[PDB]
């Protein structure tokens, strides 16, 4: 019979278990026996408290560098405001050490946990592409907890050595199988900002990771947007609890809050979920993460059912991770078939804005070719238009299966003139759809105001397979 | 800045 935890702050972590039901179901997982043995995970922001009481005895250098100093020791530097404590504090969320007096637990509490020091000072390109890349053939998985500025107005993601290194990683990372990388939505709700302008979320290589509060609600700080995949449970208002784990100076909180501790969560049940099955791909861990996410008692205004019977939200993706079931399924799951890749260059020519814009097109999805799609992954609409004032437009883009996925909601904050150039909009929500058939997209100005622009290029890329479907739920 | 937390 398992005997669960004894730390002292273990009872005040109300997200892993309990018998209310809100909870991520992470003690069943320790139960069936998995608790991270042999995985290894690096925190990817501004250092790691390596001597940690709770830290020191999971702690692993082989997944840690400082690149901001150039330097192995990944050691946080110290001021009177405490400013370098986040990457201490999501790194205890995944490997906080069990049954020793000390905090509470992690997830994933028999892994070992290294950091990699990147966000205390300039970050460049480079400086991504060299934590992205740190050594792929030992690290499993890599969690991020930062992003481009949450302003409702920028649009931004990885250049050119950071994509190399997602494309190096998810290729030839993890002795072939892909490393998997962990991403969190964003904290942009109060400008009414969308995770598809941020292309680290918007990415395909990454698990965009959206929270929830105690209560099942939309937080005030979530971002809206069709590329995040699932949620797990953050902070909210202040009747509800939030997130405990280790902090700076050999410290104990229990105040964590925001989209930064929603992705440490998730990559600590993903950690579980390779212990279960160490020859899982990076694309076979996305379908898990579909196939057993939960929407139920989360509130939201647009639950919809895509074309397979699922459930899927802007807020949500497809519901809060569950640890337990990801373990089960993951044991005796057969790998995907080989990705591919269907390019359709829609537009024959290029179409006015104005103030409402259709554009329909049906698709074979590259029938006779050895690049058919009949079993969907994900999908993009890349998009270059000019318009007057970005922040005025919505875009949506519907499936043969009738999946309406909202690419792009209103962003009162966005004035640029700059437009979009070739920005490649994904969406989660026809996972498992036949893509065969009719696509819409819609273009149209939200305000009264007398805008004015034109598409001129719109490529649909689909992503998936030929074989291996499930009867739809 | 370039990057957030
Ligand atoms: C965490 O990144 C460490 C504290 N600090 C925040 C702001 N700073 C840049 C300030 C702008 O020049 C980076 C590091
Ligand atoms: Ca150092
Ligand atoms: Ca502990
Ligand atoms: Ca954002
Ligand atoms: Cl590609
Ligand atoms: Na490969
Ligand atoms: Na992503
Ligand atoms: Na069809």
């Amino acid at each position: 019979v398992y005997q669960e935890p004894t730390d002292p702050k273990f009872p005040q972590q109300w997200y892993l278990s309990g018998v209310t039901q809100r909870d991520l179901n992470v003690k069943a997982a320790w139960a069936q026996g998995y608790t991270g043995h042999g995985i290894v995970v690096s925190i990817l922001d501004d250092g790691i408290e390596k001597n940690h009481p709770d830290l020191a005895g999971n702690y692993d250098p082989g997944a840690s560098f400082d690149v901001n100093d150039q330097d192995p020791d990944p050691q946080p530097r110290y001021t009177q405001m405490n400013d370098n404590r986040h990457g201490t504090r999501c790194a205890g969320e995944v490997a906080a050490v069990a049954n020793n007096g000390v905090c509470g637990v992690g997830v994933a509490y028999n892994a070992r946990i290294g950091g990699v020091r990147m966000l205390d000072g300039e970050v460049t390109d480079a400086v991504e592409a060299r934590s992205l890349g740190l050594n792929p053939n030992h690290i499993h998985i890599y969690s991020a907890s930062w992003g481009p500025e949450d302003d409702g107005k920028t649009v931004d993601g990885p250049a050119r050595l950071a994509e190399e290194a997602f494309f190096r990683g998810v290729s030839q990372g993890r002795g072939g199988l892909g490393s998997i990388f962990v991403w969190a939505s964003g904290n942009g709700g109060r400008e009414h900002d969308s995770c598809n302008c941020d292309g680290y979320t918007n990415s395909i290589y990454t698990l965009s990771i959206s929270s929830a509060t105690q209560f099942g609600n939309v937080p005030w700080y979530s971002e809206a947007c069709s590329s995040t995949l699932a949620t797990t449970y953050s902070s909210g208002n202040q009747n509800e609890k939030q997130i405990v784990t280790t902090d700076l100076r050999q410290k104990c909180t229990e105040s964590h809050t925001g989209t930064s501790a929603s992705a440490p969560l998730a990559a600590g049940i993903i950690a579980l979920t390779l212990e279960a099955n160490k020859n899982l791909t990076w694309r076979d861990m996305q379908h898990l993460v579909v196939q057993t996410s939960k929407p139920a008692h989360l509130n939201a205004n647009d639950w919809a059912t895509n074309g397979v019977g699922r459930k899927v939200s802007h807020s949500y993706g497809y519901g809060l991770l569950d640890a337990g079931a990801m373990v089960a399924l993951a044991q005796n799951w057969t790998t995907v078939a080989p990705q591919r890749k269907c390019i359709i260059d829609i537009l024959t020519e290029p179409k006015d804005i104005g103030k409402r814009l259709e554009v329909r097109k049906t698709v074979t999805a590259c029938l006779g070719e050895p690049n058919h799609i009949t079993r969907l992954e994900h999908a993009q609409a890349r998009l270059t238009l000019s318009y007057n004032r970005r922040g005025d437009l919505a875009i949506h883009l519907v499936s043969p299966m009738g999946t309406r996925s909202t690419l792009l909601a209103a962003r009162p904050h966005d004035y640029s003139a700059d437009g979009f150039n070739d920005w490649a909009f994904m969406t989660t929500h026809s996972w498992d759809e036949d893509p065969s058939g009719e696509w819409v997209l819609e273009i149209e100005n939200t305000s009264e105001a007398n805008n004015y622009g034109t598409l001129t290029k719109f490529t649909l890329v689909l992503y998936g397979t030929a074989s291996g479907s499930l009867v739809p739920r | 800045k370039r990057r957030v937390k």
